[PDB]
């Protein structure tokens, strides 16, 4: 079964400065990794698909990168809308995995 | 717009059965493939079941393989998914999440790309 | 007739009239020199020859050829809509081309005096690469502009080099015309009479014909013991009923089956091998080993099962946009073909199963499964689908039988097909090149649906969700794509 | 009007430029830039 | 020439309602047998069968006369019958699959119609949406009182006769493998092996037995007291039960006239190389256990019996061999056509004060009247 | 009657294509992205001149019923009687018959000219046909025998025998 | 009748379920006949 | 109709009434009549 | 006209002609008093 | 989303004739609702 890791496990930062996240899959998957955002108490929320593809309403701050085994998720100018569990997903084959999540 | 009703709610004992509903609306149901991702308190988000837009396709997580079912009614334009012999982890609250991908049925391809509907939850405890 | 004068204009649309559809398009082509006006001999240690199954014996020729064969051509998304949810079934009636607005080129300037050749094989004398699948169709879009595909042939080989029966042909000892900005080129063309394509799904499965509703004066042989023991040895004979449908008599069986193996869309669940080429269904010729692609008509998959494709046994395009070698699976459409399931085995399924032995007290009754299974009397079966993608017509190879001509890449088996449309330029040398029309005219005959089922059929239709573009139209940077293959059969009959 | 006088659709035949040496099935994207004039003549009664 | 005349009584079916029906509607469990579809009010006529009258049939004659209607016992000289042919052939066709209903072979029985029901595509229990629905009362239909009768005529079309009797350039016909099993139980294997020995073929992940399955001869000659599996017609004497009949209840038939041109359905066709001979390796061989057509394949059809079906209908597909029928008898693609009766339903009284929903309250009825059909062979 | 044909064909049935254009069509070029566990994927590559065995085929060669080779050179063949033990034959009402000719088919490879039919020629070669026929000594073509999946690899077997499939075209028999 | 020249395919009515209990527009294992939902009868397309 | 066409109107009618049943309340009583018109 | 002559029979189906359409219906009905 | 009162005929428009008010229904023909929102439905607009 494919393991993805996120490598930062809880994260705090100042707001307007960039933070970027990274996780690691177990194997080339090419470009299927996803990203979502949950805040507490509400449901996740999808922001990057297909690797860099960003989805419609996600704000171009959002950006995202890599293939095969590594893969980034780029904040730039962070904002205090921002500041939530995010989790990278792989869509490259079932059973589909949900990296550990960061905190920020 | 599109909206995604899902309530199985419940308190159960182990090993007692449950039934997930979710009825969805504002989009073509037969399309697109829609799943159930579930996530613990405290906890990380765990992917549970999907099934393809035509029901031909049911995949289920390893945890999950052989004890829940997922199923579609294209009546009620409802996803099911019947949970039965249930343990202390299944308690979490479920989420119903529709696909990014629409599909046909006159190409053989992966149905699950990325959830991009999500909805409110139920909670199940166990 | 003139310089300055049109010699044609520019016809394309579908008349549906009565019984019959009259399809017409018209398209912008452009022909260059091909070879340095030259015949260069061609073998596979050219390119270096790795495998025999790959060596090949050849020649390259200057001219080029027009290739329309494929649906996209004649028809609309929007023809090819009505054609499939009113009808039955189709089939060509006549054949119509014209080319015109002949311009010739100086490599830029306008050179007047230059010819174009062009002519037709009526007699089928010349090798015939039109069923081959080939690149190079009239776009589907009218207002593409299209290159013409320089026209090739192969012959006898041992390994690269020939043999003493090679040909060798030279297709300028074939008469032809000689066309100026003011000539024009056109023939007509009459289809050979060949059955209806069925643009349909049975409603009803081959081993579901019966009355559930009644018993047969069948028996069969139910029970071989009467209970677990010594010497329990017995006879027992049922009525097939509606309790039982598998056991009962049936008149006919499914069609011919040549197995294939079974590729998962979810890439976990395949083999961490490489048995594309090693696990593929093949036939052996003079040594060579040949895939079998498609094959034999059979269904994709069982019910509950369409994340699996055999391997070589469908047809897969490619979307707009992608890419010649190693492309990933969403970047190709993987072809569905179950609707002949019905009448059709399962292509990654074995046939059935045989008594292998003969039983006897010191004998367990021994079944083995059936791989391949040949014609059989009493089967029916179901041709394959054509799409708007595909292939309309092959030819037949000539030879002293065949069975059911029908081709397996679907469409219309023909001894007699369109003839081949052979161009070329005519001739250290000038760089040169030339452009002109081409309009091309099908009749075709209908089969009306004339069911009587209550409820509504299963149409085509375009989804009306929301989205970033509209399907079957260009996008903003110009490019038209087709988002799916479209086949033909959505109506139902009974089987 | 419910059918008033009909559009008139006009537009220079695209003329391509020299295409490659070898068959390429790509659509051509390059062509010979062009342009036309001419005169239009329309009468109507009242 | 032969003519038939018979009496018959019609009930009234599913209290005059159309009734889906399906696998979980028998209880079901199983997936070769699961199956969706309708049942109908309407009965049907079944002359099929031999018994109900080298040759071949040429045209056909049908009548439906001396209507007479039953109200529960008195009669209703008001009362209508309703009547059609699907000579579109738009309905499904059940009158190939071998059905019980048959015209009595005895001209003074009577015999009651059987009901008209038909299957579709079905997924287990469920329906697809491709599965089709059939109302019949939605084709025109003619209406008889007890004065009234029916009449039509048929004509076959063209077919090959009937065979009616018993270093190489010809070959003989293919085979499909059935098991063998010999009529003295004590040779046979103490294992139950009815279901599991047998020959079938598999279709959308649901096997089928092969029955009778291909034309070939039931045993080697000299040896009478085997035969197929699942190979054979196999009819029942009269007055044998419906269920676990013993040997000696059914009549177990022999093809073994066509054992000139045809392989026997036990033996194999016949043997192959399997290898390259060399000085290192033996010529080596194996079994055919099924081969199908080659160039140069002679074989007889499976033959007819008394109690035997004389036509099927060729299903309608893109291609077809040899569409003579597997159940024996001359296969056509435009059969005889289904011939369709019922009893036009009668409402008691009504309410009185208007209601929305339809009369679900009828006077108990039936009718009971004559056919004849005469073919010309 | 029809024609007897008298002629070999120049081209044959896995050549028909043109040499130089690309095919419109897909096939499975590759199942693992490299060396190792957990390569799984799915890659697709145009059918095209430089691979012509991978290519799409409106028509396959005619039936075959195997026959077991023997050599013009003696010692090549194998030191036992297999005259009558390995011939194919077929059997009919209890009595094996020798099935000669045969269903009409190549006589050997080009290439090796020293190999003839045990019991499939009249010695007279059909070689010329070998076009549209598959060869009397040699398997019809490889048939996938179960479904893979990541505990069982894909399997194959050999096609001694082939009956009429829809779609084949052969040569009769030369007279 | 309608002549369009629309090239993409248009908006068609067509039942859309795959497997389900029971068939739409068709009786029940009662007997009952049931219409599941009103149908319109605009599909096709005009300009305007 | 709705699939292959732009619109649609009706043209004709034809009404018949026929294979009348007067009961009595039940039994068939024939010399009943049953009235009926139309207002045109 | 007699009590065992039909007056009619079961008409009920749809003719696609050309640029028209033929529908039939028929039905059994009861009436009260 | 509906306001938590009986608003079924007090706030459903209507026409009235002779001194009887009537329900307006269906109504004129317009739009049951604006693009993207299908949960919202006129009072007495559209037929059901």
């Amino acid at each position: 079964d494919i393991q993805m890791t996120q490598s930062p496990s809880s994260l705090s930062a100042s707001v307007g400065d960039r933070v970027t996240i990274t996780c690691r899959a177990s194997q080339t998957i090419s470009t299927n990794v996803n990203w979502y955002q949950q805040k507490p108490g509400k449901a996740p929320k999808l922001l990057i698909y297909a690797a860099s593809s960003l989805q419609s309403g996600v704000p171009s701050r959002f950006s995202g990168s890599g293939s095969g085994t590594d893969f980034t998720l780029t904040i730039s100018s962070l904002q205090p809308e921002d500041f939530a569990t995010f989790y990278c997903q792989q869509s490259y084959s079932a059973p589909l995995t949900f990296g550990e999540g960061t905190k920020v | 717009e599109v909206q995604l009703l899902e309530s199985g709610g419940g308190l159960v004992h182990p090993g007692g059965s449950l039934r997930l509903s979710c009825a969805a609306s504002g989009f073509p149901f037969s399309n697109f493939a829609m799943s159930w991702v579930r996530q613990a308190p405290g906890k990380g988000l765990e992917w549970v079941s999907t099934i393809s837009g035509s029901s031909g396709s049911t995949y289920y997580a390893d945890s999950v393989r052989g004890r829940f079912t997922i199923s579609r009614d294209y009546s009620k334009n409802t996803v099911y998914l019947e949970m039965n012999s249930l343990r202390a982890d299944d308690t979490a609250i479920y989420y119903c999440a529709k696909d990014r991908m629409i599909t046909f049925g006159e190409v053989i391809v992966k149905h699950y790309d990325a959830f991009e509907i999500w909805g409110q939850g139920t909670r199940v405890a166990v | 007739d003139g310089v300055g004068s049109s010699s044609g204009n520019w016809h394309c649309d579908s008349q549906w009239l009565g019984d019959r559809v009259i399809t017409t398009s018209t398209r912008t082509w452009a022909l260059p020199t091909y070879n340095n006006h030259l015949y260069k001999q061609i073998s596979n240690s050219t390119s270096g020859g790795s495998s025999n199954d790959n060596a090949y014996f050849g020649y390259s020729t200057p001219w080029g050829y027009f290739d329309f064969n494929r649906f996209h051509c004649h028809f609309s998304p929007r023809d090819w809509q009505r054609l499939i949810n009113n009808n039955w079934g189709f089939r060509p009636k006549r054949l119509n081309f014209k080319l015109f607005n002949i311009q010739v080129k100086e490599v830029i300037a306008n050179n007047l005096t230059s010819t174009v050749q062009v002519f037709t094989d009526s007699d089928y004398q010349l090798p015939y690469v039109l069923g081959s699948a080939h690149e190079g169709c009239l776009p589907p879009f009218p207002a593409d502009v299209f290159m013409i595909p320089q026209y090739g042939y192969l012959t006898l080989n041992d390994g690269s080099q020939a043999v003493g029966r090679s040909s060798f042909y030279c297709l300028e000892y074939f008469p032809s015309q000689m066309l100026r900005t003011g000539n024009n080129f056109q023939f007509s063309y009459e289809f050979e009479n060949v059955p209806f394509h069925s643009s349909y799904a049975h409603s009803q499965s081959l081993d579901r014909l019966m009355n559930p509703l009644i018993d047969q004066y069948l028996y069969y042989l139910s029970k071989t013991i009467n209970g677990s023991g010594q010497n329990q040895q017995t006879l027992k004979f049922s009525v097939a009923g509606p309790s039982n449908m598998a056991v009962q008599g049936r008149n006919y069986i499914p069609g011919p089956s040549y197995r294939q193996q079974r590729v998962s869309t979810t890439v976990t669940q395949n083999n961490n091998s490489e048995f594309a080429w090693p696990g593929a269904s093949s036939w052996a010729l003079n040594g060579r080993n040949s895939l079998m692609n498609p094959g034999p008509a059979m269904a994709s998959h069982k019910e509950g099962e369409d994340r699996f494709f055999p391997l070589s046994g469908s047809l897969i395009f490619g979307k707009q946009g992608t890419g010649r070698d190693n492309v990933d699976a969403d970047k190709v459409m993987i072809t569905n073909e179950e609707e002949i399931k019905t009448t059709n085995p399962v292509a990654t399924e074995s046939y059935g199963q045989v008594a292998t032995n003969h039983q006897s007290a010191q004998a367990q009754a021994q079944t083995g499964w059936v791989q391949n299974q040949g014609i059989l009397p009493g089967m029916v079966w179901q041709d394959r689908d054509v799409y708007l993608q595909g292939p309309i017509w092959a030819k037949i190879p000539h030879t002293d039988g065949n069975f059911h001509p029908s081709p397996l890449m679907g469409g219309f088996g023909m001894k007699h097909p369109p003839p081949q449309i052979l161009i070329k330029n005519t001739p250290s040398f000038i760089t040169q090149y030339s452009t002109g029309q081409v309009s091309v005219e099908i009749e075709w005959e209908l089969q009306k649906e004339n069911s009587k089922r209550w409820n509504p059929e299963i149409q085509y239709t375009s989804n009306y969700y929301k989205s970033n573009n509209v399907e079957f139209a260009v996008n903003t940077e110009g490019v038209y794509s087709e988002p799916r293959p479209i086949g033909t059969r959505y109506l139902t009959r009974n089987l | 009007m419910k059918h008033p006088p009909p559009q008139i659709l006009i537009k220079n035949t695209p003329v391509p430029a020299d295409p490659p040496t070898a068959f390429n099935k790509d659509k051509l994207n390059s062509f010979i830039t062009q342009y036309s004039t001419g005169q239009v003549s329309v009468e109507i009664e009242w």
